[PDB]
RNA sequence: GGAGGUCAACAUCAAGAACUGUGGGCCUUUGCCUAUAGAACUUAUAACGAACAUGGUUCUUGCCUUUUACCAGAAC
């Protein structure tokens, strides 16, 4: 039942052992529950920083992909009397919005957005609390 | 000239008003525009009707401009205009 | 920087080839040599 | 606002906003005089999806793109001292105007039906005006007699005649009514500051003056654009303003994050939040604020970050709330910050002093300083009169 | 398939030649020693006539067409290869004088 | 006959979001249209591998006497 055979290829187990397993990897286990816990730490965050030279404050600092910025156009219509200068239009956004805030992007990539908003709740303290329980962080109804 | 207050569709409005025609904005339409660069201009334009009948200018610069019969438009003199 | 640079505009760029134009004609080509390219010309303006 | 990178491309680009009109219904595309092309759409999402859809699918070509801006309103705060005739002199015209009730206003962006004891929204215009004028004086403890003097009304605002001719001579005006509408129309859909709609400013209309020997077609023209300038200058002295729209944000998040977000708000300086509402069984939160539109340019990624990844936002229209910009509209002594964001006690001279810049009306070498003035339209003799008053700033 | 395909053979032959080749293509190709041949029989019946021999080849010629669309497509290529002041002037001076608010003369 | 094997051989595994067979009609086999049967494995935050190395050519750099050995980006 456990395995395929000596040949060793295909394991199929049970529910129980699987929860011990499970419990002895606590320290070597991922441990992150959400997918939105990673906003702009996912690859495509991480791409659309190369190409466009930028950087997460804890991400990787590569090379430029597009060595050239040297080059500037003048004329009237980025000019500053015609401008509003309110918000900064600081870094993080470029990534986040990549074609919207970041005037000529390339190989660039769409970076995914949103996710539900885990509301996940479990207890590891107490092994006698019930399965199903109404916890305190929840609100009264 | 920059110091001049006064802005040429001023001018236009004025004329229209002698001659009686409406101008109106239209606001989608737009028609592109050469003007001596190698380039076009992009203008929106407006409509002008004596009784019930629509002709549309588009000026850039200090000029009017109307469409040639079988399309693109034309420079005009101001009194060059009569619907 | 951009800002602090030189800002381009008509009555600014205007004087400036006038004044290197005068000068330009006032000196013969035989003497010397005065090209636009060499110049530099720094309008400072009410504008800059 | 967009421009194509290479120039020469431009042929391309103007073929691909004719599909993206279609495609995305609710994105609005503007050509200026400039030639500066206004993309005007819901929000940052919306616009990203455009722009990809605009460089990628339609047009292969690349092309430059502003700053996230937004769209003004211009307004009347408070009443016309003056009372103004403004003459195309055959024709004289005195137009009066003044703020609407908040509630009537907030009954209009909300189209009506007037179901029950509702406040009807003005539409009904072809309904007997003894019901509509019943629902006015009913719910808005509005005026007995305009009730009856209304006329016509539009998006924004509405128009009302009090005058001794409309006793003495209604019939010669009702015969020019369908003229001053249009002229109506025509002064709403632009504006004296930034040819920007009007919004919220009640049009009494105080006077008008007509011709010896009347006339056939020469009353038709003559009539409506000396009522657009008579609408601009009963505008211009009754406190004119410069209104920004506000978003409508509704934040999710845990409960112990609360202060976090709060933080934001006092950032932005457009917003603060109207209500927390616990929801009921999860550990969430719903906060509704608002925040003004041209302050939301980089909100949400903000706020999803800061909390690290707990919470979330949308800002969005419906109300389509508008707000007094905190500075004065006309005033010369602004101080403009150059390159910083300027200093609340004068946002509006500067959004003002843009706008016009943007869309060629003002004209100046470089930085036009020319400001909407009253002055243009009485001619200077009634102007000099009305300075020595301290009636123009 | 031309008739000179079928035989596999080359391209103003004589009536003489005509004979000659369906006597060499017999050497070749002879049935009785080796459906072909039901093409030689019919293309020499006319050829062995001289006349219908000329006619038949009367009616490498399309392909020359394809020279001449050639031909054409170049000419194309290489012959097509090889006020305004006045009037913003005047709109600009009639400007001045609303400025100025000097009475227009009649334009 | 059933279970297996750290056994082998031969097929197949990156594409019009995509496979194959068969029935019928048109052109003259191909191809197009229509009808019917079955589709293992691999793919949508795209792929056989929930992993991750090296080499070649060509450009751009970086170290900087020159070559191997190299710096870090790209395309094939
Ligand atoms: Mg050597």
């Amino acid at each position: 039942k456990k395995v395929n055979g000596t040949s060793y290829k295909k394991w199929s187990f049970d529910l129980p052992e699987m929860s011990n397993l499970y419990r002895l990897s606590t320290p070597l286990r991922d441990e992150v529950t959400d997918k939105n816990y990673y906003y702009l730490f996912d690859k495509k965050s991480f791409f659309n920083g190369k190409a466009l030279n930028n950087a997460i404050p804890g991400g990787p600092k590569f090379e430029p992909l597009y060595p050239r910025e040297e080059e500037e156009d003048y004329n009237e219509f980025n000019s500053i009397d015609r401008v509003i200068f309110r918000v900064p239009i600081r870094s993080e956004y470029k990534v986040a919005f990549p074609h919207l805030y970041n005037s000529r992007p390339r190989s660039v990539r769409i970076p995914w957005y949103n996710n539900p908003v885990s509301c996940i709740i479990q207890n590891d303290e107490e092994y006698d609390t019930p399965a199903l329980f109404f916890d305190p962080s929840l609100n009264p109804i | 000239l920059g110091k001049v207050s006064s802005s040429f569709k001023d001018v236009v409005e004025d004329y229209c008003l002698e001659k009686g025609y409406l101008i109106s904005k239209i606001p989608n339409r737009y028609t592109q525009l050469p003007y001596g660069r190698d380039q076009d201009c992009i203008v929106p334009l407006f409509e002008i009707r004596n009784g019930k009948k629509k002709m549309e200018v588009a000026l850039k610069h200090d000029i009017l401009w109307v469409e040639d019969s079988s399309g693109t438009f034309k420079p005009i003199y101001l009194w060059a205009l009569d619907l | 920087p951009k800002d602090s640079r030189m800002r381009l505009i008509r009555q600014d760029v205007n004087l400036g080839r006038a004044v290197f134009w005068e000068i330009q004609s006032r000196v013969p080509t035989s003497l010397t040599s005065i090209k636009w390219e060499n110049a530099f010309v720094s309008v400072y303006s009410k504008n800059n | 606002v967009l421009q194509p990178l290479l120039p020469r491309e431009l042929p391309k680009l103007l073929d691909a906003l004719n599909k993206i009109s279609k495609y995305y219904p609710g994105v609005i595309i503007k050509v200026e005089e400039s030639g500066e092309h206004v993309i005007l759409g819901n929000g940052e999402l919306y616009m990203d999806c455009l722009l990809y859809d605009l460089r990628a699918s339609y047009a292969k070509i690349e092309i430059k793109i502003s700053d996230p801006l937004t769209v003004f309103s211009e307004s009347c705060s408070n009443e016309s001292f003056a009372s103004i005739p403004v003459s195309n002199p055959g024709l004289s015209i005195s137009v009066a105007a003044e703020p609407m009730d908040s509630k009537m206003i907030q009954d209009l962006s909300r189209n009506t039906l007037g179901k029950g004891q509702n406040c009807l929204d003005i539409d009904g215009i072809m309904d007997n005006p003894r019901k509509l004028s019943k629902i006015l004086r009913t719910e808005y403890g509005w005026d007995s007699l305009a009730s009856r003097n209304v006329w016509s009304f539009y998006n924004g605002n509405v128009l009302i005649n009090d005058t001794l001719p409309d006793e003495i001579s209604p019939e010669l005006l009702s015969k020019y009514k369908e003229q001053i509408i249009q002229g109506f129309y025509w002064a709403v859909k632009e504006g004296p500051l930034a040819e920007e709609p009007i919004y919220g400013v009640q049009y009494k209309l105080l006077s008008i003056s007509v011709p010896s020997d009347v006339n056939i077609d020469v009353m038709k023209s003559q009539i409506i654009p000396l009522m657009k300038k008579a609408c601009y200058v009963g505008l211009l002295t009754a406190i004119p303003i410069l209104l920004e729209p506000i978003y409508e944000v509704d934040i999710t998040v845990h409960a112990p994050l609360l202060p976090i977000v709060e933080e934001l708000m006092k950032k932005r300086r457009g917003s603060r939040i109207y209500k927390t509402i616990k929801v009921a069984g999860t550990p969430l939160l719903e906060v509704r604020g608002q925040v003004p539109v041209i302050e939301s340019a980089g909100f949400e990624t903000d706020l999803r970050l800061s909390t690290n990844g707990l919470g979330m936002c949308q800002l969005y229209f419906w109300h389509k709330i508008w707000r007094k910009v905190p500075g004065d509209v006309l005033d010369k002594d602004a101080f403009i910050p150059k390159l910083k964001p300027a200093p609340i006690n004068s946002l509006s001279r500067d959004f003002v002093m843009k706008t016009r810049r943007r869309k060629g009306i003002s004209t100046g070498g470089f930085m036009s300083n020319d400001g909407p003035t009253l002055e243009k339209y009485i001619s200077a003799e009634l102007y000099a009169q009305l300075r020595e008053n301290g009636l123009v700033p | 398939l031309n008739l000179y395909d079928v035989l596999e053979l080359p391209t103003y032959d004589d009536l003489p030649q005509i004979k000659r080749k369906y006597r060499t293509l017999a050497l070749k190709y002879h049935p009785d020693k080796h459906h072909k041949f039901h093409l030689l029989s019919t293309a020499t019946n006319i050829l062995t006539n001289a006349d219908v021999r000329p006619h038949y080849d009367r009616w490498r010629k399309t392909n020359d067409i394809e020279r001449n669309k050639l031909i054409q497509k170049l000419e194309e290529s290489e012959s097509s290869t090889i006020d305004l002041l006045q009037i913003q002037r005047h709109g600009e001076l009639l400007r001045k004088l609303k400025h100025f608010n000097l009475p227009y003369g009649d334009w």
